């Protein structure tokens, strides 16, 4: 059977490495999260109305009178947060174990990451709260950076002089349509990978030890799905407002602006970098590079060993990178004042210097220690 | 720079602690008799109460208590009907400007989601309503202002609305300023999340189901993976 | 051979024209629609703002800030000299009448509402990133790139200022 | 040997850029640029 | 017990049948039990 | 420097899982070539070593200490061959520029 | 696919049926020692960056507070 | 009608830690008042005292209230 | 290249019969029409509001105030008509030339036909005209015919006692989401 | 053929340039025809 | 079209409603900008955002 040929081969008998840890669960979790988001998003779309006239209320109605509608809305919000948690851990697995040498898979990945960030940004604009409106204006105006092409482009997205209904409705359309493009790009992501097979934490050729996927990494993915569902629900049913922001529960006032404005947690590392660079344009570029530096990552691998299991100096540099990523996430939250700014400036300098300079030099030193260089 | 309201041991705070639902009853009475003159609980309709702290027929009573005129009329441009169960709570100062006019140009924010919209709302609310202390030296609030250490800027247009024994609780529980601020904070909380109780029941069922299902799925995984985890490899070059 | 190649070059040319027209339509569609465009309408009453007050009008969506200035703001604003002024603009060239200061109302630092009379220089302040604008709306401290834009206000009279 | 290879494409490469550029100005309907 | 395996698990369909029946009843018990537990947990703070 | 080396060795850990330096070289085009040229024995041996490592990782376990590789014992089986692959590779490259 | 993945020789591989082996043999018996064995081998590479993140975070907070602290000489 | 809060604030102020704080603030108050040309206010001083008092009240107010 | 291999395998080096007439064009036309519909539908979705107070107003705003919005709307409507013309001729080609012996292809086809008819029905309900509302009630009523569970099903879909805003919004969501399932 | 039909690169240039002018020309002629009809 | 707009303006406007047609749509079709501006200034509308005026 043509389909079953595709199925069994791809989902049941896919020779997989026998020794991949729980981190390799995370990408499958991302796919599940995508489906969960789509399903919850569809059940938000049967009652939401893009009109700036009824948006806030539409959402209120969603969390007040729509049957179990509060459940689906907070599942959607905390599932976006769970999506970004699993995305960050997936990218960290790819950075740590040398999986970026699968270059086409890595590039389709960073395209997926850009698409997911754009989808989450427009989705956060969608409830039309105080925080959504000022957040949209703010980094939309970020686009106003480009000197000749930027200004017009901004109002083009804004569809007018300033974000207003024109934006909300087109942001609803784009936020609806992009997760299906994300699903298609994820299918391309899976294809570009099966051509090469998954990597293992030792970083070695695992062709001598491969097992089926149906009984070994399926029940493992089911267990990971169950644990991820435990964390999501316990972040919806018990702590539903933990990851959100209180000022989004006020209606969008163009005349007032929330005093303390901040992007959601996931977009902060970038926020910090942007704020750090004095020049507006510089910030925008660095911000982009922040995400793009990853794509650049497969050309910076100067070691003869694929994984970091046997590479302790680059392990130390990797955990310092995770450390100042957490620092940049914290700084974004902090307001503009001493000494948060300096940390932000250093943390950004250290982030770019560790990824660009320190890891290939450390890999050269590690190759010299094993009498290889 | 703002005073950060402390943590009060709110009853509903407990993981499985539902809203009193007895207190709320009192709190609303507080909103209906005091807070409804300036603030608008736009997203809470009389029907909403049924099932929380007022029974169907009982709610009908309250609904009728107020009057609601709808413009659509055969020839008239309105018809006044005592509020029905479906009617939403009556907002005063129809236009915000009305409110500004009389509130020193300060719009009483809808207290529908105030607790959710204010950082540490339940506490803030309690603190603000009870934080009407003496202004310090050097402070010069503008005309029509009052001093509350919590409110952003410490200059809230709202005058202190809860004077001890401001209103009498029908239940008879002494109407001390605090007993009133705690009740209205519980109610506003309920308002901002009418499903608080239902959810926590779902969370309890979720914890019981995950405590049943996680070791069993772990046992199935460790069954299927035992085979390999016991595999013994031996190299036997000829 | 040339003829056949000529045929397609021609065909391709026509297609380019075809593709060009269509895309423009879609982009323009997404681009400002007539209604959006038909919003430049604007009128305000001067008497509305007492000296030293920031008034909002949200003209063209951007919360319009039609502000008035106090004696200090009206007079000291010029004392900024030029080097002292972060930007190269002139305080009064920003206002036909010093007391009435009219500005868009969006700090240039990625956009936000300026907080009038709050800040380090006072006169305006961008809570988002700490940009302090003077009463003239000129960025004096912080990371905001340029002074608050001043709209094409028409001082029709001393009691009613109608940008348009 | 590589130099010769580069030389051969330098002009053609410019031609290609020019081709796109001509259409670019047209597509962009930029009056400012060409 | 061998009986269980011999009667309920041996036949795949029975394996499902038992699961099906179990599911039909589990809800009742779990719901009621959790409900009461919850009720007891919040014994006094409720609508009643 | 031996102290450093031996120390780094234990730190890397590839020894713990019964794997010599060479066993842990990423399979780039060149490395792959050298691998093929390997006399069959080393190849078969290499394979068991690698397969064994994989099994251990599976259980998140390491070999008994005694079985651990020794900085001194460690032999570089592929090094002699790999150099050739690189040498040949470079020669072809320069000739290309000719 | 399977069959054409790799070439091994003389590597015998013994195994047991799932139902013939206990589910979590010596689970806590050796699991604890192993988990502890593991934590030792990785704690010095992992922990000190997060330790200095904690110090920088606290420092920033306290420093910020002091920064907000009023200069005694202020307005006097 | 004694508002439990009233009583609690009494006990809480009676807490020595809190007592010391109030003193500091009063010094500020008079200092501020005594100082002629100044703008420094005891708000920050007031703020600090409150945090403590409130925390203490937090520990004993809810229960007192019914 | 593993992405270009499938594209080559399905569009470039695919061995096709040399003598297939113009009727074999029609299925490819259907795919083009699908895209066209999706593209036009996306540019209707940036201005359409699925509220019963504002749906007709949003459609008139598209036709009157959006630049070339009348063009995209009437392209969407007449492209739905062109989709059904090409669909009927595709099915007629399959019936005439005995192409139904490709049984799996034929069954996936009739599933696609059902999905396209449901998508077009809910899309015609979407502008909330006089004809859309009475048409919706009519076919939704069709379901009530079900012997035992009919009433419930109808009410479910309607989302209430009778088609009203509840329907319009869920019909907007379903009409948005089904052409991607049609593409898959 | 010897200028725009010999090598793909040459062909591309003429296409871009010609399309550039044909656009305006087409509209211009259409103006006449459209006005002619109306 | 200009003559037919006059008809509505005078005879049929008092009872029928041309809601989806605004004074803006006429510019460049039947009237100039100033003529349509005068036509629009001929019919008062309600805004009601006054401090109290509603
Ligand atoms: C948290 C610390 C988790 C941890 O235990 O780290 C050490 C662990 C050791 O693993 P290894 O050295 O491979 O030895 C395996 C032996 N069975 O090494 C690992 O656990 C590797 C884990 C890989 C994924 C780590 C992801 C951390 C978060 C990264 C987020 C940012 C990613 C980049 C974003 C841009
Ligand atoms: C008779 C008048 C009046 C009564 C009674 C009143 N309020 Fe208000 N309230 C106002 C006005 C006026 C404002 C606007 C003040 C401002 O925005 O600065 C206001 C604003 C508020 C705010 C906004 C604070 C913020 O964070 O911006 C809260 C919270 C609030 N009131 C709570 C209450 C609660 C809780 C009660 C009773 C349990 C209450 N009010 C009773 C007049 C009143
Ligand atoms: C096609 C599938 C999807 C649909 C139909 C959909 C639909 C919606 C709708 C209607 C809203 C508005 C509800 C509200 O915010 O109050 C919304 C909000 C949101 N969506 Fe989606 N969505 C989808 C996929 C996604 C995905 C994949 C993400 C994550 C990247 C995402 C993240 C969000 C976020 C963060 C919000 C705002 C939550 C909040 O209110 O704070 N959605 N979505
Ligand atoms: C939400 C979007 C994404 C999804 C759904 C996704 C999904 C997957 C899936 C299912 C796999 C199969 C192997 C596994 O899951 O462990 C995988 C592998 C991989 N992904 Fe992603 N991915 C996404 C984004 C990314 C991004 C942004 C990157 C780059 C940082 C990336 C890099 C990789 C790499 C390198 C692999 C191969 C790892 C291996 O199998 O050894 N992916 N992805
Ligand atoms: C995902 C792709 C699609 C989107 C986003 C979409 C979106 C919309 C929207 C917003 C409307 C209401 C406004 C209007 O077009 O008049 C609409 C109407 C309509 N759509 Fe779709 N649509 C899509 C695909 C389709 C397809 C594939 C068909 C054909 C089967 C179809 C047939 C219709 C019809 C007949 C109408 C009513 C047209 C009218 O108002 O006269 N659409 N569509
Ligand atoms: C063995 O190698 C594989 C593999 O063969 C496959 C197919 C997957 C894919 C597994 C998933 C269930 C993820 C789902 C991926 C998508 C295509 C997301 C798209 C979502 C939809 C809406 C459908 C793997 O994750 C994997 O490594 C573990
Ligand atoms: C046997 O010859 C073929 C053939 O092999 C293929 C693939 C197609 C398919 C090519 C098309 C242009 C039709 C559209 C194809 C799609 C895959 C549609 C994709 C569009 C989506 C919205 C999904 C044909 O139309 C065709 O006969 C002419």
């Amino acid at each position: 059977h043509p389909l079953f040929k595709i199925i069994n081969h791809s989902f049941i008998d896919l020779p997989a490495p026998s020794n991949i840890s729980s981190w390799w669960n995370f990408g499958s979790l991302l796919g599940v999260c995508l489906m969960v988001q789509i399903i919850t998003g569809l059940f938000l779309a049967m009652h939401y109305t893009s009109d700036t006239m009824t948006a806030f209320s539409s959402v209120t109605h969603i969390c007040r009178d729509v049957n179990y509608g509060w459940l689906i809305r907070y599942m959607h919000a905390n599932g976006a947060s769970m999506f970004f948690i699993c995305l960050f851990l997936h990218v960290g697995r790819g950075l740590y174990y040398g999986s970026y040498t699968f270059m086409e898979t890595w590039n389709i990945g960073v395209l997926l990451l850009f698409a997911v960030m754009a989808t989450a940004f427009m989705g956060y604009v969608l409830p039309w709260g105080q925080m959504s409106f000022w957040g949209a204006t703010v980094i939309t105006n970020l686009l106003s950076a480009i000197p000749y092409i930027g200004t017009t482009l901004v109002e083009w997205i804004w569809g007018g002089f300033s974000v207003d209904k024109a934006t909300l409705t087109r942001f609803f359309a784009f936020h609806f349509i992009l997760p299906f493009i994300i699903a298609a790009l994820a299918i391309v992501h899976l294809l570009f990978l099966h051509e090469t097979g998954s990597n293992n934490p030792t970083g070695l050729n695992s062709d001598a030890d491969k097992i089926p996927f149906h009984p070994y990494y399926t029940i493992k993915d089911i267990l990971g799905i169950l644990i991820m569902f435990l964390i999501l629900m316990t972040l919806v049913l018990f702590f539903p407002d933990m990851l959100g922001d209180p000022d989004n529960y006020m209606p969008a006032n163009p005349l007032n602006t929330p005093p303390h404005i901040k992007p959601e947690w996931y977009f902060l590392f970038a926020y910090a970098i942007l704020r750090s660079i004095p020049n507006k344009l510089g910030g925008v570029l660095a911000l982009i590079l922040s995400i793009l530096i990853l794509a650049l990552m497969p050309f910076l691998h100067t070691s003869k060993q694929r994984s970091l299991m046997f590479r302790p100096i680059t392990q130390i540099l990797y955990w310092i990178l995770v450390a100042n990523l957490l620092i940049l996430t914290w700084i974004g939250g902090q307001p503009v004042e001493h000494p948060f700014i300096i940390i932000g400036q250093l943390a950004s300098i250290s982030y770019f210097s560790i990824i660009l300079i320190l890891m290939p030099i450390s890999g050269i030193i590690e190759d010299k220690m094993l009498k290889l260089y | 720079l703002e005073l950060h309201p402390p943590s009060y041991p709110w009853s509903h705070r407990g993981l499985l602690s539902s809203l009193d639902h007895t207190s709320i009853r009192r709190g609303f009475q507080v909103y209906k008799q005091v807070c409804s003159s300036c603030h608008s609980m736009d997203y809470v309709a009389y029907r909403h109460l049924v099932g929380v702290c007022y029974t169907e027929e009982e709610a009908k009573a309250l609904a009728e208590e107020v009057e609601v005129q709808d413009g659509p009329n055969d020839d008239g441009e309105m018809f006044m009907r005592p509020g029905k169960l479906s009617d939403y709570f009556p907002k005063p100062y129809p236009n915000p400007e009305a409110a500004r006019a009389a509130n020193n140009g300060a719009l009483p924010p809808d207290l529908s989601y105030i607790v959710r919209a204010r950082h540490g709302g339940e506490d803030y609310v309690f603190s603000l309503l009870t934080g009407y202390c003496e202004p310090p030296t050097g402070v010069s609030l503008r005309e029509g202002l009052y001093f509350n250490p919590y409110f952003p800027g410490q200059a809230i247009g709202m005058a202190p609305p809860i004077y001890t024994e401001v209103l009498e609780y029908d239940d008879g529980t002494p109407a001390t300023m605090s007993q009133v601020a705690k009740d209205v904070a519980t109610f506003l909380r309920w308002a901002s999340e009418p499903e608080h109780d239902h959810r926590k029941r779902m969370g309890l069922k979720m914890l019981l189901m995950m405590g049943l299902l996680l070791p069993l799925t772990y046992a199935m995984k460790r069954h299927k993976w035992s085979v390999l985890k016991s595999r013994k490899l031996a190299y036997r070059p000829p | 051979k040339g003829f056949s190649y000529l045929v397609t070059a021609t065909t391709t040319v026509g297609v380019a024209y075809a593709a060009k027209n269509v895309v423009s339509q879609f982009v323009s569609s997404m681009s400002a629609s007539a209604d959006v465009l038909a919003m430049s309408k604007i009128e305000i009453k001067l008497s509305d703002i007492p000296e030293g007050k920031n008034m909002a009008f949200k003209w063209r969506g951007k919360p319009l800030f039609v502000r008035h200035r106090t004696k200090k703001e009206i007079d000291q604003e010029a004392a900024v000299e030029v080097s002292q002024l972060r930007d190269p603009q002139h305080d009064l060239d920003r206002v036909k009448k010093p007391e009435w200061v009219i500005l868009i109302g969006v700090c240039t630092h990625l956009g936000c509402v300026p907080i009038a009379n709050a800040g380090d220089f006072g006169g305006y302040y961008c809570p988002c990133h700490g940009s302090h604008y003077d009463a003239s709306g000129r960025i004096r401290k912080g990371p905001a790139p340029l002074n608050l834009e001043v709209p094409a206000y028409e001082f029709t009279s001393d009691d009613v200022v109608v940008v348009g | 040997r590589y130099r010769e290879l580069a030389r051969n494409w330098i002009p053609t490469a410019g031609m290609w850029g020019t081709v796109g550029a001509v259409g670019l100005v047209w597509a962009t309907d930029w009056r400012l640029i060409l | 017990p061998s009986r269980l395996y011999s009667l309920l698990f041996r036949r795949t369909s029975t394996f499902a049948l038992t699961i099906a029946v179990g599911a039909l009843f589990f809800e009742r018990a779990f719901d009621q039990g959790a409900d009461a537990i919850y009720e007891h947990i919040n014994e006094g703070k409720l609508w009643k | 420097l031996d102290g450093f080396r031996k120390w780094y060795y234990n730190a890397a850990g590839f020894n713990k899982l019964g794997l010599m330096r060479d066993d842990t070289l990423h399979e780039t085009e060149d490395v792959k070539e050298a691998i093929r040229r390997l006399p069959e024995d080393l190849y078969n041996d290499r394979m068991f070593r690698i397969k064994r490592a994989l099994d251990l990782t599976m259980r998140h376990q390491i070999l008994p200490k005694d079985q651990w590789t020794k900085y001194e014992e460690d032999k570089f089986y592929l090094e002699p061959y790999l150099k050739e692959v690189i040498r040949e590779r470079k020669e072809r490259e320069e000739w290309a520029k000719k | 696919e399977f069959g054409n993945l790799a070439r091994i020789r003389h590597v015998i591989s013994y195994s047991l049926s799932p139902f013939e082996q206990r589910a979590f043999p010596s689970y806590f018996s050796k699991g604890i020692p192993n988990v502890l064995r593991r934590t030792r081998e990785r704690i010095l590479r992992v922990a000190p960056p997060f330790v200095v993140v904690y110090l920088i975070y606290t420092w920033g907070n306290q420093e910020f507070e002091q920064s907000k602290r009023k200069n005694p000489a202020m307005y006097e | 009608l004694v508002d439990p809060l009233t009583t609690v604030r009494e006990h809480c102020e009676q807490l020595e830690k809190c007592v010391k704080a109030r003193e500091r603030l009063e010094l500020c108050d008079n200092r501020v008042s005594s100082r002629s040309q100044t703008e420094e206010d005891c708000t920050e001083e007031l703020f600090d005292f409150l945090h403590a008092r409130d925390h203490c009240v937090a520990h004993k107010l809810f229960k007192n209230l019914k």
